[PDB]
């Protein structure tokens, strides 16, 4: 994406977007709440990130 | 068509486990070739192979 | 409740106990909880266990027995 | 998501009977390259044909009865 400043950051940082992340790190939101059941299969899953 | 360019006889079958005329199937004929057309019950994948 | 109007075949019910509810005009649980124990006592085929292991499943999924309705039925 | 399913399906077939589970397993082809019949639980079981279509009503009694649907129910909307 297009990029801006963090100016408060520390070195360790990177501004990120949300929706960005959360595509890029879907399975293993999948895996965790088969973890915790709140979604018990994969359908319900994802149509409760969606 | 056979003995052409994309002679699934020789290069394999389209699709998973039937021949072109549809009698062999689902695995019952693993190992067979439909000998109406000579094609054998297999994968698409060899399609990239052969 | 949501659990008023299902039918009993959800409970998985069993073939004698079957009977003994469409023998005896019994339709929705709504219908089942307004009937009371002697009622079913004194019925065909309903003795001893049929009104046991109903008891252990209505223990199971929350309800219970000879309960009261008022504005039944809304259909 | 088939294979999530699938070991809840036998997950499922774990609890019963043993006759009521083979005969709904091979009869349908699960587990197996079989394709075996109504006709062939007569030839295997015993050869009563369609008190097997009762028992298969039966289990999908025992079976349906949603305390183990939901299980399945997300694959209702499938
Ligand atoms: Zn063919």
């Amino acid at each position: 994406s297009v990029i801006t400043v963090g100016p408060y950051l520390r070195l360790h940082q990177c501004g990120l977007p949300k929706k960005m992340a959360l595509e890029l790190f879907k399975p293993f939101i999948y895996g965790k709440l088969e973890l915790r059941g709140l979604a018990t299969t994969i359908k319900a899953a994802k149509k409760m990130v969606e | 068509e056979r003995d052409g360019l994309f002679c699934a006889r020789i290069f394999g079958p389209v699709k998973d486990y039937e021949c072109l005329c549809g009698k062999y199937k689902r695995l019952k004929h693993r190992g067979v070739i439909c000998e109406k057309c000579g094609v054998e019950v297999t994968q698409t994948k060899v399609r990239r192979e052969r | 409740d949501p659990i008023l109007l299902r039918p009993v075949d959800d409970l998985e019910l069993t073939v004698r106990s079957a009977n003994c509810l469409k023998a005896e005009a019994i339709h929705y649980i709504g219908d089942l909880v307004q009937r009371t124990e002697v009622e079913l006592l004194k019925t065909p085929n309903l003795g001893k266990k049929s009104l046991t292991e109903i008891k252990d499943v209505l223990a199971s999924r929350g309800l219970s027995l000879g309960m009261r309705l008022e504005n039944w039925p809304p259909a | 998501t088939t294979e999530s399913l699938r070991a809840a399906t036998h997950d499922v077939l774990a609890g019963l009977t043993a006759r009521e589970a083979k005969v709904l397993r091979m009869r349908f082809g699960i587990d197996m390259n079989t394709d075996y019949t109504l006709e062939e639980v007569g030839k295997q079981f015993d050869v009563t044909r369609e008190r097997i279509r009762q028992i298969e009503a039966k289990a999908l009694r025992k079976l349906r009865h949603p305390s183990r649907s939901e299980v399945l129910r997300s694959f209702l909307d499938d």
